[PDB]
RNA sequence: AAAAUGGAGA
RNA sequence: GCGAAGGCCGGGGGCUAGAAGGCGAUCAGACACCACCGUAUUCCCGGCCGUAAACGGUGCCGCCCCGCGGCCGGCGCGCGCGUCCCGCCGGCCGCCCAGGGAAACCGGGAGGCUCCGGGCUCUGGGGGGAGUAUGGCCGCAAGGCUGAAACUUGAAGGCAUU
């Protein structure tokens, strides 16, 4: 079976830890989301630390989780 | 249990030298 | 350039030459009495006959032990050029 | 010359345990070295089990099954043959034998 | 390459399954696990695998001094036929231990390659080889130990329908190098008789 | 005499077919016959030395059943070599089982250098490490100017392996034979086990001299 | 902690090559274990490298031939004078043949054949059979 | 009861099956002088033949019964091995066992056929 | 339930 | 700086077990084992002790591994969304492949090492004498901690086979 280490292959990379990679990279992304109600568009860690409020809605748009941060409004996907 | 009634043993010779060195003296 | 032990001349002083197995670059051992030399046939197109010419690997049985022979049969076979695209 | 991995205790990422004595040694046990059989058996015997069901003067009325633990010390154990000495290679089998799915404190 | 009709038949026939267990050196072979959880294998991995071993069959010097040991119920029924058509010594029942070292021993059979039913069931044969120097080719299920073992046939391995196609399709494959059984035509051989009642 | 083959090499050995206990070494194979060894090398040959033929008692219900066990070196100067034991209870049936087992194993010595090559070999290739039990044993190769440096018991085995010089180093319990004789021969099984920068080499997949191919 | 990046290096190739993978990962490219490496590869023990970088330590990815029979440091560097070079090839390498110790010098890090040719004599980096 | 021997056993063994002609299933008198045609067997004493002659009507008799373990009827040794070489009503072993599931419909179609064009019937 | 010795030295 | 139990020093407390001590009953003795009482103790507070088969009989921080499964902690992975799978796992582990070992066995090491050289503290050198003697230190004491010799004499010991 072919499988070679100096080209690294990056469908096993995703599962591997963000350390263990030939390359140490970020394994989190920045997320853009809908408010339902208006256009503004907030930029979200995929893994939020602290809340962000949707400008215009004092109530924060993302109540951090330890990984995933969830939104009250609907959510646009990643940068689309 | 040998060691500890050898041990123990050692003690009370231990003890006796302390009375006799201090009582001659 | 008389492989194996060879004397100041050059020509072999020992005469033996433990077939390296092919596989691991590691020899074939004097008591490797677990060694093995596989061999496979070519083909001839559209018949694909046997040219009753066979291509004979060498596998040490530590190899074998380590169940990767199977694996590296088919990469070395591929050196060998008997492997397809696969 | 360890005799056994386990060391007659299950005692992992531990240091010290509570002890419970033998119902027949009366000698302290750590919980980790007591057998610790759970038995289910019904509280009348089974041979008079027929003429107190006949005498079933409440209605639909069920035998009353008791659940408790037995829990004899090492020594008590191989005495009273709860467990028995065995080889080495009978030494990692962990199953209980003599099947006896039978719900009795007497295996019959 | 591979045949849609017999392609077709390896699927009906049991020859679409492994073990739910796997190992690491079966991994390429398997297609991966489904819902059900039995490991279901690759059918082009197994039919590319059938001609690679053919290959060492045609280059023994003699055609009878392959050996193909049947440890388990269900290979004796297709490895009667191995014999029927390709000339392999066969060495069927329990190994009887150590024959290959016991030259004395009576049934004694010094096979240039050898052949195994199970990975599981002939554990002793695989080490009686690696005694006498045989190059070691086998069947092998999802989950198998690789030990001694050189290459080996995917294969669910656990059905005798799935095992009759085995030896079915080897049976072929060596005679198609041979140019004799077909030669791009029918197989005589119907898919029965690869099973015992 | 007049053995009938009893190993399928013997068809080989018997035929004349095997050219030598080389090539069969070569092909990796398992020599089953005492004749099968002597076909290549027969008449005085290798010289025997035997020694340590310790009486092992077994107790047991009455009286230990005393028997007896002795080790047997092969000594033939030409690069190959072995060590067999044997335990019976005759002092014949002893040695002469053991003889047996030196002659089944045969072993071929690298026959290395150190500064000068242009003439035959002096000494072993590279430092010949063999562990049995607990005996550890070296044998770092010497100059020419060095001569076999050797215990006594250890020094006759290497004479018998025919290499002229070597220095030896030992660990574990010298004074039991069995595992230091012992020893010294499984590091001479070492002596063509390491691959050497001559060695290398990417060829060599003829097969016309398979053993198991070659047949009558 | 980890003191030897090249004894970490040296067992990770070592170990990797008694598996008989060719390709092998180290934690820290460190210059000097480029010298080791491009010693080893110059003698033919090791065959292509190549260092993945991230702008941290950095991984190596070495190819083998498959040939490595021994590798190994010698930890911390012992200075020895060119004159002693030769008691040190007796210790750690088997044979004169296929002898090479790495050694540092001021002119040139070189495996030790070169440098008693040349007169100078530094320190034992690491042993190379 | 009585137990014998391996020799006294192997002997009948060889005795029922390397020499079965039609030693008697269920009779004893037959087989009382049957056992005695010389080249057959050569014993002495009337009563060492007699245990030949004892296991051999069990043996008979298990053969008539069942096949014996490793069964070598002299007489019938081609007698069931014809249906191992028989096939079935038409040898129709495969066709429409279907039973594919979407991912086994999955590896037909990592290689390339497309079986049944994705609908297994 | 009790249940204790076994001289030295081949 | 802590450190189980037992011990000690003053109180408080005292249900059960129960060092001592008493009985009975055992056995040529029963000092004991076993029954029956029973004080100190055990429980709490404020101090001293500072030791245990305190053991995983295996110091710590690193690195590389051979696969197969559990248990716990998160965290992602797609999946008809089910504590479903699959990894990242940090820890708990079982069996074990080479490798190692006098062996027993270890192998999330006791391996990578007579081809003997990551780093760093500790400890040992035949079995006694001896943890003794003698000083110092510590404790209220019990005891701790540190630590020889004179002389002896040929094995002491380790794991395994019948």
């Amino acid at each position: 079976m072919n499988v070679d280490l100096l080209y690294p292959d990056p469908v096993e990379e995703q599962r591997k830890h963000k350390l263990k990679r030939l390359v140490q990279g970020p394994n989190s992304y920045f997320l853009e989301i809908k408010c339902a109600g208006c256009q503004d568009i907030v930029v979200v860690y995929s893994h939020a630390n602290t809340p962000v409020f949707c400008p215009g809605c004092t109530s924060q748009i993302s109540i951090p989780t330890g990984g995933k941060c969830a939104f009250t409004s609907q959510v646009e996907r990643y940068r689309q | 249990m040998r060691a500890k009634w050898a041990k123990k043993r050692m003690r009370k010779l231990k003890r006796k030298r302390r009375h006799m060195k201090a009582r001659s003296k | 350039d008389d492989i194996g032990m060879k004397n100041s001349s050059g020509v072999v002083v020992d005469a033996y030459i433990p077939r390296k197995c092919s596989a691991t670059n590691r020899l074939i051992g004097p008591k490797d009495h677990a060694a093995v030399q596989l061999s496979v046939a070519r083909v001839n197109d559209k018949g694909k006959m046997i040219e009753n010419n066979y291509v004979t690997f060498a596998f040490c049985g530590a190899i074998r032990s380590r169940g990767g022979v199977d694996s590296a049969f088919m990469l070395l076979a591929q050196e060998h050029g008997l492997m397809e695209r696969l | 010359p360890v005799k056994r991995r386990n060391n007659g205790r299950s005692k992992y990422n531990c240091g010290h345990t509570n002890i419970v004595r033998c119902q027949n040694c009366h000698r302290c046990v750590p919980k980790d070295k007591v057998i610790k059989r759970f038995t289910i058996r019904n509280i009348v015997d089974n041979t008079i089990a027929d003429d107190v069901l006949n005498a079933c003067v409440i209605q639909g009325f069920a035998i009353p099954k008791l659940y408790n633990k037995v829990q004899y010390c090492v020594s008590c154990s191989i005495h009273n043959h709860i467990v028995r000495v065995r080889s080495r290679e009978d030494r990692k089998i962990r199953t209980p034998p003599k099947r006896f799915p039978r719900n009795s404190s007497q295996k019959k | 390459q591979l045949k849609e009709a017999d392609v077709k038949k390896m699927l009906v026939a049991t020859t679409h399954l492994g073990v739910r267990n796997i190992d690491r050196r079966m991994q390429f072979y398997i297609f991966d696990r489904q819902k059900d959880g039995t490991f279901v294998f690759n059918l082009q991995k197994v039919w590319a695998k059938i001609v690679f071993a053919a290959r060492i069959l045609v280059t023994i010097d003699d055609p009878a001094e392959i050996a193909v040991v049947a440890n388990r119920p269900d290979a004796q029924r297709a490895i009667l036929k191995f014999c029927k058509y390709t000339h392999a010594t066969a060495f069927p029942g329990r190994f009887i231990p150590g024959n290959f070292t016991n030259r004395m021993n009576p049934n004694y059979c010094e096979p240039r390659l050898l052949l195994v039913n199970d990975p599981v069931v002939d554990r002793q044969a695989i080490l009686e080889a690696s005694y006498v120097n045989i190059p070691t080719i086998s069947l092998c299920n999802s989950d198998a130990n690789l030990k001694f073992i050189d290459v080996a046939i995917p294969c669910n391995n656990k059905t005798p329908m799935s095992i009759g196609l085995i030896y079915w399709l080897l049976a072929r494959e060596v005679l198609r190098l041979k140019g004799s059984i077909s030669r791009t035509e029918e197989w005589d051989v119907k898919p029965d008789l690869f099973v015992a009642l | 005499e007049e053995w009938h083959p009893s190993t399928k090499l013997g068809r080989l050995v018997k035929a004349g077919k095997i050219e030598s206990l080389y090539d069969i070494f070569k092909y990796s194979l398992p020599i089953k016959e005492t004749e099968i060894i002597d076909y290549f090398f027969p008449k005085s040959e290798l010289a025997e030395e035997v020694c340590n033929i310790m009486s092992v008692q077994k107790q047991t219900t009455a009286g230990q059943r005393t028997r007896f066990r002795a080790h047997v070196i092969v000594g033939n100067r030409d690069g190959f070599i072995g060590y067999g034991a044997g335990v019976s209870k005759e002092v014949a049936n002893a040695i002469k089982k053991a003889a047996k087992n030196a002659r089944l194993n045969i072993v071929p010595v690298r026959r290395g250098f150190w500064g000068g090559k242009l003439g035959d070999p002096h000494t072993v290739s590279s430092k010949l490490s063999g562990k049995c039990g607990s005996v550890r044993v070296r044998l770092i190769p010497a100059p020419r100017g060095a001569g076999i440096v050797a215990s006594p018991t250890v020094a006759k085995v290497l004479e018998f392996a025919g290499v002229s010089d070597v220095f030896t180093r030992q660990s574990g319990h010298s004074r039991t034979l069995m595992n230091s004789v012992g020893a010294v021969y499984n590091a001479l099984k070492s002596s063509y086990s390491i691959l050497t920068p001559d060695l290398w080499k990417k060829e060599q997949l003829d097969h016309v001299q398979d053993i198991r191919t070659m047949s009558l | 902690v980890r003191i030897n990046v090249l004894r970490d290096a040296l067992k990770s190739i070592c170990n990797a090559q008694r598996i008989g993978k060719k390709q092998v990962i180290v934690r820290p490219s460190s210059k000097v274990i480029i010298e080791f490496l491009q010693l080893m590869q110059k003698n033919g023990y090791i065959s292509d490298f190549a260092v993945v970088d991230n702008h941290r330590s950095n991984r190596i990815v070495v190819n083998l031939i498959g040939r490595l029979n021994k590798a190994g440091v010698i930890s911390p560097r012992f200075d020895i004078p060119a004159n002693d070079i030769e008691k040190w090839v007796v210790n750690l390498l088997p044979s004169r043949l296929f002898g090479h110790i790495i050694l540092t010098t001021s002119q040139g890090i070189m495996d030790h054949i070169e440098a008693q040719h040349r007169q100078i004599g530094g320190k034992v980096i690491g042993y190379f059979y | 009861g009585k137990v014998r021997t391996k020799t006294i056993k192997r002997a009948a063994r060889k005795i029922v099956e390397n020499n079965y002609e039609s030693l008697k299933p269920k009779d004893f008198q037959n087989n009382k002088a049957i056992c005695s045609k010389r080249n057959v067997a050569i014993i002495p004493s009337k009563r060492l033949r007699n245990k030949v002659a004892g296991y051999v009507t069990t043996l008979m008799n298990r053969v008539v019964k069942g096949p014996v373990h490793g069964i070598s009827l002299r007489l019938q040794e081609e007698e069931r091995e014809r249906r191992d070489n028989y096939a079935p009503k038409k040898s129709e072993f495969d066709v429409e066992n279907i039973t594919v599931s979407g991912t086994t419909q999955q590896m037909i179609d990592s290689i390339g056929f497309k079986c049944m064009s994705t609908s297994l019937k």
